[PDB]
């Protein structure tokens, strides 16, 4: 940081904020952000022994590495990190209780994470011409 | 009139014109975490928020009931997009894309889930890359929340503080293979978006419906073709301009973002406390006089999300309306020609095209447009042989060299009377001209 | 409201406590005129309101819509034209 | 003269915001309404 | 008041956004009167 005349050691936000300061001592700079802050999107069917959950816009590597370590099988799919789920995203299914969004379900025999299609053409193999 | 007859402007060419018409179907998925908003980390806080008892619950109730009403209306417009729709499994989009003249390439995405979500087409996309915050958009924006960016982002900045916006239950793109599997089904046979018959031969048949008479319809129907291709091109062009459609689309995202911005603008006001931080007031204050403060804080903030959830509640009735519009411009407009006159848009409605769109759909309408005018004499009946009354059918009587002749009302064209032209009456009325000489 | 009158105008009160009716982007006048133009273009030709046809021929084709004889109706249209403006003025007077 | 204005502010501003969420509801109606009247305006008096 | 913030900066927001709304209706309807209509220039209401 250039900005910091002689008399000044505190970086404001239009809202009064800190965020960033020149330490008195080292005379360094450094920027403040604030720390992660989230909500858990937990699926759970009544059939069910546990949780499906989904961290939302969050990477595997971050969770476990940031936030928490798990027994449970993970994978990231588009919409977050998903815990206790089988990425199934191949499969479809016409009807769904667990959406999560974009078009992803999560689908209960252990939890699968499937594709909601709800809608179909329907096909003939007449000619075009 | 003069005699029997009065002056008439008939057109004497014409063009298609095409109009583009947005209109809103859905909306940004707002969530609040009650708790993280009026409290964020501090135990203090939670503790006096938890002996305000229900408040929390009842805004996370209503936003699930809103957000679920705008799930459920997203649904009802794809089914009303998928309707009846039948399509050939030979259709293949890489080859098959213009018909009769008439190029429907840009109109039309990939079909089929071998192309994957490339569904969107080359019209949805130019209309998607103009509106940062889509769907997509906003799943990209809260992604860099944690990349480590110096960019300050005011998305992360509300998720933080437990206001974000979730992604709608279907994707655009699931949306743009429905509007692309809808298109295609007026293109091909069965036609069963186009009443079972051509595409070109149904635009003929609607022109023809206004008054024009068929004998110029099939014999101009390239000028025809290349005048509808070429207001699809002018619609599209359009866009690159200051466009009401793609105002009224950036205006939705706007007011979103506006609305976020006001809510989060609520937690640095003081109420009256002595400071808008919890951090400030417990690191000044102990229990005894921290809790008046913190108190204060509390009220003010479930104040804010009180008013923020009865503005959210308004303006998704008003969501539910524009789609209810949508699905019947859908029906009665798209898949079919209801005989309503300016619904389907403004002037002689021939037919109309539907586009995916951000938190909507866009409809083209194309309409007749008359280029040209001939005055002329007309009669609005005649009365003939035996005092028999005739009224011309969509159209006129005309004196051509010294002749009774029929012209239809919207393009001028004589041609000889006859029963296919003519509503007969058992006595005519006064005021029609008389032609004794006729049939 | 700065009249001077005695006539304490509950408007005026809340006018001066900050609450105000604005006038509309058009006046009703407009709006008049708008509704008088749009009544006249059934009148006389081209009739751009009326399908491109006199205002009585129009009236007429669609009382035999409903399944009237075209004899009665182009033999009755003075009779038609009388029940017209009755009703007309029936609606005028029932304002009252 | 702080604490009893404090109360004041807070029911005046109560009072706006059920106002403004009233009016917010009956202009929903109001346009509803106009797109009724529009709906008329084409489809009884410019055509049948 | 003054430390109640944006409260009142909401309540002209909002009702300014009412107010559009029904200036914009207003528009629409006067718009949906005068779609399509034509009249003769030798039109004069004083005798005809
Ligand atoms: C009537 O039937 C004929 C024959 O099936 C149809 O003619 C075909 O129409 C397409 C346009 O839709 C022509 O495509 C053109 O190809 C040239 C290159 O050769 C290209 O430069 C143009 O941009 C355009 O894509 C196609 O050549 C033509 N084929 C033949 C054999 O004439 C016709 O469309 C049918 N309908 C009507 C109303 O005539
Ligand atoms: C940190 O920055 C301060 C301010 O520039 C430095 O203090 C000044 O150092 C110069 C050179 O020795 C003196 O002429 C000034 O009188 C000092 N005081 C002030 C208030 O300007 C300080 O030396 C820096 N320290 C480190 C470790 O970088
Ligand atoms: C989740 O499962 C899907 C479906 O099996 C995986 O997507 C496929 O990934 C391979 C390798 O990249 C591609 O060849 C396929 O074309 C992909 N199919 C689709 C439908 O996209 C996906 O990679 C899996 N993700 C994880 C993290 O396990
Ligand atoms: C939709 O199509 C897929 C693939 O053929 C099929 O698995 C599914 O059962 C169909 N669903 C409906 C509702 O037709
Ligand atoms: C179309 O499908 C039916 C039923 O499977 C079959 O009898 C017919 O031979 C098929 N035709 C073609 C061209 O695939
Ligand atoms: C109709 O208008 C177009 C565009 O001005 C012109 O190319 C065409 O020749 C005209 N046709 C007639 C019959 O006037
Ligand atoms: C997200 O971050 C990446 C890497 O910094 C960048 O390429 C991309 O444009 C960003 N997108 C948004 C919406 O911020």
């Amino acid at each position: 940081a250039v900005y910091y005349n002689s008399w000044q050691n505190l970086l404001y936000d239009s809202n009064g904020n800190i965020i960033g300061f020149k330490d008195f001592v080292t005379n360094k700079t450094y920027n403040i952000f604030p720390c992660y802050a989230g909500r858990v999107s937990a699926a759970f069917h009544q059939n069910a022994s546990s949780l499906a959950l989904l961290y939302r816009n969050l990477k595997c590597s971050y969770v476990l590495n940031n936030i928490s370590l798990t027994t449970q099988p993970y994978f990231d799919s588009y919409l977050g990190c998903v815990f206790n789920a089988d990425n199934l995203t191949d499969y479809s299914v016409s009807s769904c209780a667990l959406r999560m969004g974009s078009g992803f379900c999560v689908d209960y025999n252990s939890y699968r994470f499937v594709t909601f299609e709800p809608f179909n053409v329907s096909f003939v193999n007449d000619s075009i011409e | 009139s003069v005699g029997g007859l009065y002056e008439i402007k008939i057109p004497t060419n014409f063009t298609i014109v095409g109009q583009e018409e947005f209109i809103q179907t859905n909306s940004p998925k707002v969530t609040i975490d009650c708790s993280l908003f009026v409290c964020s980390n501090y135990a203090a806080c939670h503790d006096l928020l938890s002996e305000y008892g229900t408040f929390c619950d009842n805004i996370n109730s209503i936003l699930d009931e809103v957000n679920g009403l705008l799930d459920t209306t997203q649904l009802h417009v794809a089914d009303t997009l998928m309707q009846g729709v039948t399509l050939s499994s030979n259709l293949n989009t890489n080859l098959h894309f213009d018909v009769d003249n008439i190029n429907f390439k840009s109109l039309v995405g990939c079909l089929g889930p071998h192309c994957g979500s490339s569904s969107r087409s080359f019209f949805e996309d130019l209309l998607f890359d103009k509106v940062k915050l889509s769907d997509v958009g906003f799943v990209e924006a809260y992604n860099n929340c944690t990349g480590g960016s110096e960019i300050r982002d005011l998305l992360c900045v509300q998720s933080f503080n437990g206001i974000k916006v979730l992604p709608p239950i279907l994707s655009e793109s699931q949306i743009s293979g429905y509007t692309t599997a809808a298109t295609v089904a007026a293109m091909f046979p069965p036609w069963s978006a186009a009443a079972g018959i051509p595409f070109s031969l149904n635009v003929q048949y609607r022109i023809n419906g206004l008054g024009v008479t068929m004998d110029v319809l099939n014999k101009n129907q390239k000028l025809i073709a290349t005048a509808f291709n070429n207001a699809l091109l002018s619609i599209q062009n359009g866009f690159s301009a200051p466009n009401s459609a793609l105002a009224k689309i950036q205006s939705v995202v706007n007011s979103n973002a506006q609305a976020l911005n006001s809510l989060l603008q609520q937690l640095f006001n003081k109420f009256g406390a002595i400071s808008s931080s919890l951090q400030e007031i417990l690191s000044r204050l102990d229990p005894p006089e921290a809790q008046v403060q913190i108190d204060r804080l509390i009220n003010g903030r479930l104040t804010a999300l009180n008013a923020y959830v009865s503005q959210q509640l308004s303006d998704i009735s008003l969501v539910k309306f524009g789609a209810a519009l949508a699905m019947e411009k859908v029906n009665e407009c798209v898949k079919s020609q209801s005989p309503r006159i300016n619904f389907c848009g403004n002037g002689n409605h021939i037919l109309s095209l539907v586009q995916n769109a951000p938190y909507g759909l866009l409809f083209m309408h194309f309409s007749y447009k008359p280029i040209s005018f001939k005055t002329v004499l007309v009669s609005p009946g005649l009365c003939i042989s035996g005092d028999v009354g005739i009224a011309p059918k969509q159209g006129y009587f005309i004196k051509h060299n010294d002749h009774w002749m029929f012209t239809g009302s919207s393009y001028y064209y004589p041609e000889p009377i006859s029963d296919k032209n003519v509503v007969f009456m058992n006595t005519c009325s006064v005021n029609f001209t008389k032609a004794p000489l006729v049939y």
